[PDB]
């Protein structure tokens, strides 16, 4: 068969001797070739640069409203902020955990997020 | 030679803000008030391990210290990170390399990516495959060493590599001082100031009064 196919922390890379060579031949089911493709997402809290088809609207501020930035979905009154964010930070939280703040991805300005008014009745 | 640490080799943990806040974190540390190994970059460019990962830093008057080399067997038989800054320009490969007998910058690459007077502080870790690096520059008043007081470090680059380190060196380019730690996995409480930045920290294994 096809010979020059060959097997052997997370992630890790390593190039009797430890190869071994698979016969795949088309006659072989579990004994015939697969290809596979893993895909790792790298969801931290950096600018994000590979994101879904999904079209952006306008910004709305000092108005409720159900804002989604960069796949963080969420509810409150956007308002423009004096909160100082270090250039490779994109989002600020609460103790909470909750995001209190973030930089949008289009222009690099800071909005702080308030929960919409709430209370009692 | 040698020297102490101190309060030195903070980092932010996480690409987050915070402020007004102490917040807990886990991490590969260096040790506050750590011993530190010392070179002269005059009058010294050994082979080093890298344990668990490595603060370095350096402090300069001419830019003597330009690079790096890591990996397990440093001998061809394996892919080995070469880190350099070419004046401009940083520069970084991972290819089988054979390299020289004593490592200088005249004056399979499965990976690649471009882009005293002083103190340079950088940390240097690998999980997961990928090798991560922060760093801080600052001017300096005292004249000999690392200065008391505290500061803290910042990510730049983060790569993919795929690649076991055990071993390290540091590249001089030939025709100032040099500083080693190891990080250790350490609880840190760190002190977020009211303008987003780590302005103080308590190592929590040091002593009892930091526990
Ligand atoms: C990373 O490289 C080191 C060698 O520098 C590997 O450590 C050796 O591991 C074998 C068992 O696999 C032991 O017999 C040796 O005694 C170890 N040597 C040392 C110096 O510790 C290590 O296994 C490699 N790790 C990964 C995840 O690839
Ligand atoms: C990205 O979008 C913003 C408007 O949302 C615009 O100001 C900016 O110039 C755009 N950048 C590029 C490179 O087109
Ligand atoms: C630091 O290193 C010196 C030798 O250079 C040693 O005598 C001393 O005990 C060490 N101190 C600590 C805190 O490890
Ligand atoms: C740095 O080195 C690269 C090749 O490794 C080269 O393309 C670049 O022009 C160099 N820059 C300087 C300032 O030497
Ligand atoms: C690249 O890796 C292969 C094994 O996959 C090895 O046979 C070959 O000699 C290596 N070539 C270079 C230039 O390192
Ligand atoms: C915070 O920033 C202001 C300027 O925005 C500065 O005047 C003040 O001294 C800073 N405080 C601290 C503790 O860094």
């Amino acid at each position: 068969g096809n010979y020059n196919y060959l097997y052997r922390k997370p992630f890790e890379r390593d190039i009797y001797f430890p190869l071994q060579s698979y016969g795949f031949q088309p006659t072989n089911v579990g004994y015939q070739p697969y290809r596979v493709v893993v895909l790792s997402f790298e969801l931290l809290h950096a600018p994000a640069t590979v994101c879904g088809p999904k079209k952006s609207t306008n910004l709305v501020k000092n108005k409720c409203v159900n804002f989604n930035f960069n796949g963080l979905t969420g509810t409150g009154v956007l308002t423009e902020s004096n909160k100082k964010f270090l250039p490779f930070q994109q989002f600020g939280r609460d103790i909470a955990d909750t995001t209190d703040a973030v930089r949008d991805p289009q222009t690099l300005e800071i909005l702080d997020i308030t929960p919409c008014s709430f209370g009692g009745v | 030679a040698y020297t102490n640490s101190f309060t030195r080799g903070v980092y932010y943990p996480d690409k987050v803000f915070r402020s007004s806040v102490l917040h807990s974190t886990q991490d590969l540390f260096l040790p506050f008030f750590s011993n530190v190994t010392w070179f002269h970059a005059i009058h010294d460019n050994p082979v080093l391990p890298f344990n668990d990962g490595v603060y370095f830093a350096s402090t300069e008057k001419s830019n003597i210290i330009r690079g790096w080399i890591f990996g397990t067997t440093l001998d061809s038989k394996t892919q080995s990170l070469l880190i350099v800054n070419n004046a401009t320009n940083v520069v970084i490969k991972v290819c089988e390399f054979q390299f020289c007998n004593d490592p200088f910058l005249g004056v399979n690459c499965t990976f690649e990516y471009v882009s005293f007077k002083n103190l340079r502080e950088f940390v240097f870790k690998n999980i997961d495959g990928y090798f991560k690096i922060y760093s801080k520059h600052t001017p300096i008043n005292l004249v000999r060493d690392l200065p008391q007081g505290f500061s803290a470090l910042e990510p730049l680059v983060d790569l993919p590599i795929g690649i076991n380190i055990t071993r390290f060196q540091t590249l001089l380019a030939l025709h100032a001082a040099y500083y080693v730690g190891y990080l250790q996995p350490r609880t840190f409480l760190l002190k977020y100031n009211e303008n987003g930045t780590i302005t103080d920290a308590v190592d929590c294994a040091l002593d009892p009064l930091s526990e």
